[PDB]
């Protein structure tokens, strides 16, 4: 159980491992769900939003957020974390901006936020931030990639991965699908269903679906998905959710 | 003791939880109760006023920081004053940069990211303070919520507080109206919310409501004895 | 102009197996007169003598704060100040202040501590470190007691004779010059004795 | 900046019935020399609101990449809220102001024009902070020669339409290279409107030369 | 400006003009000299107008906190030298002051002139301004120790009149103040017209 | 100085003159203006010298970083900007006015020209330094649209040549570089070769 | 003041003058120019004595700590940077003209470092006031992939111009040579003008200074 | 276990409570009894000595202090902890009347005060501050534009304007008491008269000249504090 | 090498009458001989019973004007009181002298309602000296107002008159009928004028046009 060693991230096990991150870890797969599918001209974002009370307004608690104009932001854990997060993400990214004079790659902006999350990590008087994120992105001269970064620190290429208490089920439902040839609009569809199939009904209801995408499609720009498209996403997951 | 992993912010459960910002939300829980409605183009935040002993005054629950925006607080004293403080100098800061009104959404993103400072960085306790904000903008009028777990929500009412969950079910028995009311409405809803909220033998007196109301046109102004008297009013009576 | 503020006339001499330091004794205004017992050699030692000249306080200050820094030294080897680790020590106390230079020009002289073999050398205001193996002179008659010391010295001059030549030296040169004069005080300091005097010239 | 090296063209702005119109020259110009000649000192921040310059392009590069960070982060939160024209006027205000106030100015007379919520903004900041909003603005010798053409074309009709206030500054740019040296044969216009901002450009200029046959 | 302030065995008096210029055109012939820092101590004007307001404003804080933390009236000598303290670390980048401290504490009615050169002096005979030697002249022609209260009065008047009266940079109103163990007082404000009139016969 | 830079199909043709004085006195004449500051992105420096040097040291050392990173090669677009932020930040003691000439699989042969006071713009031609003033109507003169390697070395070389001739801040040698897909081809023209 | 330096065959060679004037007036005649950094490496100073001698020191500490830690012969790339960068760091407030020049893995090097803080790889070089005269030798008289010898001669000769062409050298001439497995450290190599013979003895014997009084203080 | 969360102020307990600043309001209870009430002729200030020795100076203790001429002061705690927030409040009420010129009302007193208390726990402590909540219970009164005023602070930083509020030793007995014996109409010298008798059933010994200091701030006078025979006068008629 | 001062003139009457403050400016906005816009007023509204005016750098009247509104705002959420005329006077007093060895170039003029409904004008030296006055001329016309306000509102160097006091209409009059003159006679003003009266029903403007010369 470690007890004694776990007080603290600047702290070993006689294992070899830190406490604090796997108990970030299991923060993580302790909170929401979020799927993520890169299409073949762009990269699309779903979040499963559970309507704690219904007193809550819709678009409370925004998820899908755009670090850049190129740059989406999908985040599972802890709120607050996931703001503070998107903030110093935000602040790398104009600071890069600023200092180098284009637009950031997707790979180099995961590097730099896996290194800022690495150095709360390690520390002593801080605490690593309790929550896994999604960069993605779309360049006409690049292409299109796609990074989950947990809490741990690594910053792995996944074509389409979650995070959520449904890890293994959304992988398990997410590896039948066929991913590298169609597009978002082919891909919005598979994403509406992947959410509304591993959402638990019986447990944890009341929830709601939000997408956001970046592609040519919308000029290489991350926005949530258009009202028509998002109605026409919940259509067909309706029709194929029987 | 197993729960020596809640003595710091900056230590985790073992099923990764920061039992500190737990109890950081659980204290705004002990505060009075306080609620707020929004309409097409007004927002009301009523409050429950508290006093140490009946020979003296009622502790302020709603607090002004600028004439669009307004603050309720539940919770430590300190903490929302210094909270109040911040909220004030940044309005300023953005009437004196930008000459235009401080957005909601911005206000409450702001006070999101001060407030997950103390929860993220050993020193600074955790702001321990239930925030309710209202405001107008571009898009009319908004609730926000702010959390002392540093989370904030956008939420058509949200009671904070001690017994606020009736007030809470209440608001749930009666979202149909909201929308569509005018001031006295949403004000006698509100009333009524907090009436839920007070036990049977004590009743929402002058001194015992504060009241505060913005809107588009109209200021965030807040209503006393005296000043809640015509929204009391046209008060009904309790349904006892 | 700086040096005329004050002025000062020091030399420095070496013989046979002894020393020999003067310097002037006036202290004055860059117009006034003041007074005749400014101190511009100071002991660094039992044989080791330190000639100053610059600004009159700025002269004190740098022995003031070469003082603290070699009983220091000497308190942390216990040992003599061999004179070149002196040189190389003054060249850095005015050196470290490049930009708020002291407008001051030492100058040193000794001998080794070991095989007795006299020494002396020439600091510049900024701190340019210079050895002669024959004189030096620093103070406002810089050319005068240059060219007659180029004029009269010879190498491997005997003890008496080495007094002699650095009296002479001296007085003949600053009865060429009126900032730097009335009173010159001589140190000749040899391995055995240490002979304190003061040349009788002109007071005018 | 205490030496300014680079200079910038006269940039003229008139808010017509539908929208602002601004013009000023590609003249990159190192002192008299034409060092440039295909430099755009008019380049949009949103879509209802946009802003030219004149002096240093050093600090108007510093300023369109602030800016443009500015509301990039504006559409970056998501909160539909712009930057109204007032916004965009008062931050330049403030920022060089204070920039000037430390003895390190922005030495830039700027002009911020914009349309919204079928209102019209006309804004210029000097090089020193002197601000206002006003139905004609121009800069550098522009304040000498087209504002008071701008001022006797508004005086009887404050109101103009959208051919006619761009026959007018193509006019004001006429008559600018009549009597500047510091222009060159080649505009931009950047119209601002309730669909948006566009800019266009360049035009050419030509001089009645019966001026040199009457001179002889 | 000009300030006359003298001691003598019954107290001190004070003296001051009322014109303010910039240069040649008169700003003001309202400005109001001594300023009225605290009730038992008297603090005067010269130099820069809004430095002498500031710097004053300032000692009166001081002395208002002296007294409610030693519980005790803070002695003139003692705000004198404050004040030459307190202007003193701003000597060099544009400071322009001169000012006496009067007023009559355990110690006797005391009197000392501060400035921004450098000079906490104490005296008799306090004399600053354009017309200070106007004011000089006729105070050293006309000083004793010895000046009862009517005629200490009536030679006050004659000498601050006859400085706002050779001075050209010099107008307006006087304020006039004399000190006592319960404190200063204000005496009288005679106009330059008035004054001239009584004092032509 | 005469650092004219010109871009082509393909690539870019960067020369100078190797002319460096302190004062009426030729300090040195066997000067390179052209600092390689990558594998395919180079520079041309004009104005105080020792200034050029440390910011190129500065910006080899940070695009070296930067591709290092990314494991690609940087774009000219990324260079001109840190020429441009280094330049602004110390305008006020920079006397320095730099070209940014390279070629990047992104787009190509690109010439980024930041003169006295630091604008990041490009263009077609970039001549800099103090003798700048003398060829620029010679260029006008003697622009064409699409000089081939060929036809760019000999723009290079007549144009250089008149600087050289008419200029008395340009002396010494012409050194060309060509950089594009293939690489970066590096020359020298002296002797007969300048016409 | 001047200094030269010229690339040969297979090494370096250094020439300095010993004259050190303040002023107008001269202070020595034989001042040491040639700076000692490395037992490979080595440098020629101008300008304020005492900024070249503290700059030399300072880099010369740094490059023992560099090479010492390395355990490798230092380069001359790496000292020319240092000294470079810390000459750029005060922006000419240090009146320091040096050329720095040596041997390493990768051949012979030689650098000129102006005070301002600007250097170039040059085959030959020379800076200083008398730069001027042994710098028209460099074009006159020299030549490239030319031996051990000749080179000596070569720089004697442009040091000897340098000084019959300038007041501010000479007196003394002293020459550094580089070389894979040679490091002469010639000093002086040649005294160009000896100081002339004195005529006439201006008689300082005994008793020619009168003294006011007497002290004796015995030591040892 | 609570005994993890006492240790320090930054601890939440599981109830939310502050634990440390809950024992600094406890420690207001080590103080003596003070007793201020509010009337529309003014405000008097009624405290308890507790002399240790009658070889003591009665001028050393100070119970009541003068903030500025129009308002008062009374203290429950900590010498030294009341000390700095006095001073500190005289300081701002002359920064006050050095920035806008004029009287800075209680309520903005009490609001100073208080921004220099519930300070313990803030970053801008690094130059030097409090690192543990304040320790006194201040009680504040005086004439405003408001007329007469009077405000009670929370060492947590809390104000709260009460009509008759009482803070010591005793301060839920006498709170307890003056809930029934205030009324709104109650005249300056009836009011004094109500406060010594609520003292005298309170105090642990006689109320003598030594037993008690009294205070008085009305519209007309500034603040006056009851000299010997002032004090005489007032408990000769109790 | 750099001048942080550029003279942009302006004139700030101000007169405050027996129940009522009236103060008054000229919109006119140019710099030496160029002139930027005629609108562009100089009174700015700080609360019902107080009123700023101040001349001078325009930059630095911006930025004076937004201080004193964060001032007020500062002071409205702590004081919960709007502050008085002579509370303004003393801050703007204070403001200045923060900034006194890098002076605030700008004449400043507060004109407002005392609280026994008493007029009140303050004049601000930029400096830093401040006096209450009932009337007061400030800018670029100062020295040619002040003489003609003595004779007739002052009653100076006039004789056999009685020393009537000053009414709404009298008062309203003698502002415009010197604004009248100033326009007249200073080139260096003109192109409108702006009147603001306050009083205890509260603050009131109006806009007359001047000649355009």
């Amino acid at each position: 159980i470690g007890t004694g060693y776990d007080l603290s991230a600047s702290t070993f096990s006689p294992d070899g491992r830190v406490f604090q991150v796997e108990y970030a870890m299991k923060a993580v797969e302790n909170s929401s769900t979020a799927i993520g599918i890169r299409c073949k001209d762009g990269v699309v974002f779903g979040v499963e939003k559970l309507v704690l009370s219904k007193l809550y307004e819709e678009g409370s608690n925004k998820r899908l957020f755009n670090v850049d104009r190129h740059v989406g932001m999908a985040v599972a854990g802890l709120l607050a974390d996931a703001r503070s997060l998107a903030d110093i993400a935000r602040e790398e990214a104009s600071n890069f901006r600023s200092n180098f004079g284009y637009n950031i790659p997707l790979k180099h902006l995961a590097d730099r936020v896996a290194m800022y999350v690495h150095a709360y990590t390690l520390y002593s008087a801080v605490r690593p931030f309790g929550c896994s994120f999604m960069l993605g992105s779309y360049s006409v001269n690049d292409g299109a990639q796609l990074y989950m970064i947990d809490p741990s620190g690594v910053s792995y290429g996944y074509w389409g991965c979650a995070i959520g208490k449904a890890r293994q089920a959304a992988k398990t439902e997410i590896e039948k699908l066929q991913m590298k040839e169609m597009t978002c609009r082919d891909i919005v569809k598979e994403v509406a269903k992947i959410i509304y199939i591993v959402h638990d009904e019986v447990k944890d209801k009341a929830f709601e679906l939000e997408l956001s995408w970046v592609g040519e499609l919308t000029n290489g720009r991350h926005e949530i998905v258009p009202k028509d498209i998002r109605e026409e996403a919940e259509k067909y997951a309706k029709e194929s959710l029987k | 003791f197993r729960n020596q992993y809640d003595n710091d912010v900056t230590v985790w459960s073992p099923q990764g939880r920061i039992h500190q910002i737990e109890y950081a939300m659980e204290a705004v829980k002990q505060g009075s109760a306080t609620v707020g409605l929004k309409s097409k183009t007004h927002a009301v935040l009523v409050a429950l006023k508290r006093a140490q002993s009946e020979l003296a005054a009622h502790q302020k629950k709603i607090l002004h920081v600028d004439n669009h925006i307004g603050i309720s607080i539940a919770g430590l004293t300190a903490d929302a004053r210094l909270l109040c403080n911040f909220m004030r100098q940044e309005c300023l800061d953005s009437r004196f940069v930008f000459d235009r009104p401080l957005p909601v959404s911005r206000l409450v993103s702001l006070i999101g990211s001060k407030t997950q400072i103390p929860t993220q960085r050993y020193g600074r306790r955790p702001y321990g303070v239930g925030l309710l904000i209202a405001g107008y903008d571009d898009m009319g009028p908004h609730i926000f919520q702010t959390c002392p777990s540093a989370n904030y929500f956008d939420c058509r009412a949200m009671s904070i507080g001690a017994r606020s969950q009736s007030a809470r079910t209440y608001l749930e028995r009666h979202m149909s109206e909201f929308m569509e009311c005018n001031l006295n409405e949403l004000v006698k809803h509100g009333l009524r919310a907090l009436r839920e909220t007070l036990p049977a033998e004590q009743d929402l007196t002058t001194k015992n409501v504060s009241i505060g109301i913005v809107g588009k046109d109209l200021e965030f102004t807040i209503y006393d004895d005296d000043d809640v008297s015509p929204f009391l009013e046209g008060l009904e009576e309790r349904p006892q | 102009s700086i040096m005329s503020y004050n002025g000062g006339a020091v030399m420095a001499m070496k013989g046979k197996n002894c020393v020999a330091i003067a310097a002037d004794r006036r202290f004055g205004i860059q117009a006034q007169m003041v007074t005749t017992d400014f101190q511009k050699i100071f002991p660094m030692g039992d044989r080791l003598y330190i000639g100053l000249a610059g600004l009159a306080t700025d002269v004190q200050t740098v022995a003031q704060r070469l003082k603290f820094r070699l009983n220091l030294y000497e308190l942390k080897e216990g040992r003599q100040i061999k004179p070149y680790t002196l040189m190389s020590m003054v060249a850095n106390l005015l050196y470290e202040k490049r930009f708020g230079p002291y407008y001051t020009e030492p100058v040193i002289a000794g001998l080794d501590p070991k095989t007795f073999k006299p020494f002396i050398c020439s600091l510049d205001l900024i701190g340019c470190p210079m050895v002669t193996d024959d004189f030096v002179v620093s103070g406002t008659c810089a050319e005068q007691m240059y060219g007659m010391c180029e004029s009269l010295w010879e190498p491997n001059m005997d003890p008496d004779h080495l007094f002699e030549t650095i009296s002479q030296a001296m007085l003949n040169a600053v009865d060429r010059d009126a900032v730097s004069g009335m009173g010159v005080i001589v140190h000749i300091i040899e391995k055995d004795k240490i002979t304190t005097r003061t040349l009788k010239a002109r007071m005018d | 900046t205490q030496n300014p090296m680079v200079t910038g063209t006269s940039v003229l702005g008139v808010k017509f019935e539908g929208g602002v119109v601004i013009a000023a020259d590609m003249l990159g110009s190192y002192g008299s020399l034409a060092r440039f000649r295909n430099i755009s000192r008019i380049m949009r921040v949103n879509n209802s609101t946009m802003l030219g310059a004149s002096g240093d392009y050093a600090d108007f590069q510093y300023l369109k990449q602030v800016l443009g960070q500015m509301v990039i982060d504006e559409e970056l939160l998501g909160d539909g809220h712009s930057y109204s024209p007032r916004a965009i006027h008062s931050w330049l205000t403030r920022a060089m102001y204070s920039r000037r106030s430390k003895m390190n100015p922005l030495w830039n007379t700027m002009v911020i024009g914009g349309y919204a919520d079928g209102e019209s903004f006309l804004g210029y900041v000097d090089m020193l902070g002197v601000a206002y909003e006003a139905p004609s603005l121009a800069t550098g010798y522009g304040a000498y020669l087209a504002q008071p053409l701008l001022r006797e074309v508004l005086e009887k009709q404050p109101v103009l339409s959208q051919t006619e206030a761009r026959d007018l500054v193509e006019r004001c740019m006429r008559v600018l290279y009549y009597r500047d040296a510091r222009s060159y044969n080649r505009f931009q216009i950047a119209t601002v409107t309730e669909k948006g901002v566009e800019i266009e450009g360049p035009l050419s200029t030509e001089t009645n030369w019966d001026i040199a046959h009457m001179i002889s | 400006t000009t300030t006359l302030a003298f001691k003598f065995r019954h107290g001190v008096i004070v003296a001051a003009d009322s014109r303010a210029t910039a240069g040649a055109y008169i700003a003001s012939q309202t400005v109001k000299k001594v300023i009225e820092i605290n009730p038992y101590l008297l603090g005067t004007m010269a130099g820069g107008a809004a430095d002498c307001s500031f710097w004053e404003r300032l000692l009166a804080r001081q002395c208002r906190i002296y007294e409610l933390r030693n519980k005790e009236r803070i002695s003139v000598a003692a705000a004198s030298k404050l004040l030459a303290n307190m202007v003193y670390q701003y000597k060099g980048m544009g400071l322009s002051m001169g000012t006496m401290i009067c007023g009559w504490d355990k110690r006797g009615p005391g009197l000392y002139y501060v400035d921004s050169e450098g000079n906490r002096i104490s005296g008799a005979t306090f004399s600053v301004g354009s017309g200070s030697v106007y004011a000089y002249g006729v105070m050293d022609r006309g000083y004793s120790y010895d000046l009862e209260v009517e005629q200490a009065y009536d030679l006050a008047r004659r000498a601050i009149y006859q400085a706002t009266y050779r001075d050209a940079y010099s107008g307006g109103a006087v304020n006039l103040y004399h000190v006592r163990e319960d404190g200063w007082i204000r005496v009288s404000s005679d106009n330059v017209a008035d004054l001239h009139e009584k004092y032509s016969g | 100085t005469t650092i004219m830079a010109v871009q082509f199909d393909g690539g870019v043709v960067l020369g100078a003159d190797s002319r460096t004085t302190t004062g009426s006195y030729i300090a040195n004449r066997v000067t390179d203006k052209l600092t390689p500051i990558h594998d395919r992105i180079f520079c041309c420096r004009s104005g105080s010298a020792a200034d050029t040097q440390a910011v190129a040291d500065a910006v080899t050392y940070q695009l070296g970083f930067h591709s290092i990173e990314l494991n690609e090669p940087p774009l000219v677009h990324t260079a001109a900007s840190l020429f441009k932020e280094m330049c602004y930040r110390y305008r006020e003691d920079l006397m320095a006015g730099i070209i940014i000439a390279g070629w990047d699989p992104q787009e190509g042969g690109q010439v980024y020209s930041v003169p006295m006071g630091g604008m990041m713009v490009r263009q077609s031609f970039a001549i800099g330094g103090s003798g700048s003033s003398y060829i620029y109507g010679y260029v006008d003169a003697t622009y064409r649209e699409g000089m081939t390697k060929e036809e760019c070395l000999q723009f290079t070389a007549n144009a250089l040549a008149l600087a050289m001739e008419r200029d008395g801040s340009s002396g010494g040698v012409i050194r060309l570089a060509a950089i594009a897909e293939s690489g970066v081809e590096r020359q020298v023209l002296l002797g007969d070769q300048i016409p | 003041t001047t200094i030269a330096g010229v690339v040969y065959k297979d090494g370096i060679v250094l020439g300095a003058d010993t004259r050190a004037t303040e002023g107008m007036v001269v202070a020595d005649k034989n001042c040491s120019k040639i700076h000692f950094i490395s037992p490979n490496i080595y440098c020629c100073g101008a300008g304020t004595a005492a900024d070249t001698d503290m700059t030399t020191q300072l880099i010369s500490s740094n490059l023992e700590l560099h090479s010492l830690s390395t355990g490798r012969l230092p380069r001359v790339v790496t000292a020319n940077r240092m000294l470079k960068q810390m000459l750029f760091r005060y922006q000419g407030y240090i009146g320091a003209a040096l050329v720095l020049g040596g041997v390493d893995v990768t051949g012979p090097h030689l650098y000129s470092i102006y005070p301002h803080g600007s250097t170039d790889k040059l085959p030959y070089v020379t800076m200083g006031s008398g730069s001027l005269a042994a710098m028209a030798v460099f074009e006159d008289k020299f030549r490239p992939d030319m031996e051990e010898e000749e080179a000596k001669n070569l720089v004697s000769e442009a040091i000897a111009a340098g000084i019959f062409n300038d007041l501010g050298s000479g007196s003394n001439i002293d020459l550094c040579v580089i070389s894979k497995n040679k490091l002469d450290f010639l000093r002086p190599y040649t005294v160009p003008n000896k100081k002339g013979t004195r005529l006439g003895r201006y008689r300082c014997e005994k008793g020619t200074t009168a003294v006011l009084t007497e002290k004796i203080t015995p030591l040892e | 276990t609570r005994s993890e969360y006492d240790r320090g102020v930054n601890t939440f307990s599981p109830e939310g409570r502050l634990f440390q600043v809950e024992y600094a309001i406890e420690a207001i209870k080590l103080g003596s009894t003070a007793i201020g009430i509010q009337t529309s002729e003014g405000v008097c200030l009624a405290v308890e000595k507790r002399i240790t020795s009658p070889l003591m100076e009665p001028s050393s203790i100070e119970k009541i202090v003068e903030i500025d001429a129009h308002i008062g002061c009374a203290m429950s705690g900590l010498i030294k902890d009341a000390k700095t927030l006095i001073d500190k409040a005289r300081v701002e009420t002359q920064n006050h009347w050095f920035t806008y010129n004029e009287t800075m009302t209680v309520e903005s007193v009490t609001q100073a005060v208080s921004n220099l208390a519930l300070q313990f726990g803030e970053e801008d402590a690094d130059p030097g501050a409090m690192s543990r909540p304040f320790g006194v219970a201040l009680l504040f009164g005086g004439v405003d534009e408001k007329g007469p005023q009077l405000f009670h602070m929370d060492p947590s930083g809390t104000f709260v304007q009460c009509d008759a509020r009482a803070i010591g030793s005793a301060s839920e007995g006498a709170q307890s008491s003056l809930q029934e014996v205030y009324h709104k109409s109650m005249t300056l010298k009836e009011a004094i008269k109500s406060s010594l008798i609520i003292l005298k059933q309170v105090m642990e010994e006689k109320l003598n000249a030594t037993n008690i200091e009294l205070a008085t701030v009305q519209p007309g006078q500034n603040f006056h504090m009851f000299t010997k025979e002032e004090l005489e006068e007032v408990i000769k008629d109790i | 090498r750099f001048s942080p001062y550029v003279f942009n003139g302006g004139t700030i009457l101000a007169i405050a009458g027996e129940d009522f403050a009236i103060v008054a400016s000229d919109t006119r906005l140019s710099e030496g001989f160029s002139i930027h816009t005629r609108d562009s007023p100089k009174c700015y509204k700080l609360t019902d019973k107080t009123v700023i005016g101040c001349s001078g750098f325009h930059g630095d009247c911006l930025t004076l004007t937004k201080i004193i509104e964060a001032r007020l705002k500062m002071y409205k959420h702590s004081n919960n009181k709007a502050m008085t005329t002579g509370a303004i006077a003393a801050m703007l007093s204070t403001i200045l002298y923060s900034r006194r060895f890098f002076p605030y170039y700008v004449y400043n003029i507060i004109g407002g309602l005392d609280e026994e409904g008493k007029g009140a004008v303050y004049s601000f030296d930029p400096v830093g000296s401040y006096q209450r006055d009932s009337f007061k001329a400030g800018g670029s016309a100062s020295a040619m107002l002040q003489p003609l306000l003595d004779n007739q509102v002052g009653f100076k160097n006039m004789q056999n008159v009685e020393h009537v006091p000053l009414s709404l209409d009298r008062a309203m009059r003698l502002v415009k009928d010197v604004f009248i003159s100033a326009a007249e006679r200073d080139v260096y003003t003109g192109d409108a004028l702006r009147i603001c009266i306050v009083t205890k029903e509260g603050i009131r403007e109006e806009t007359v046009s001047l000649r355009k010369d």
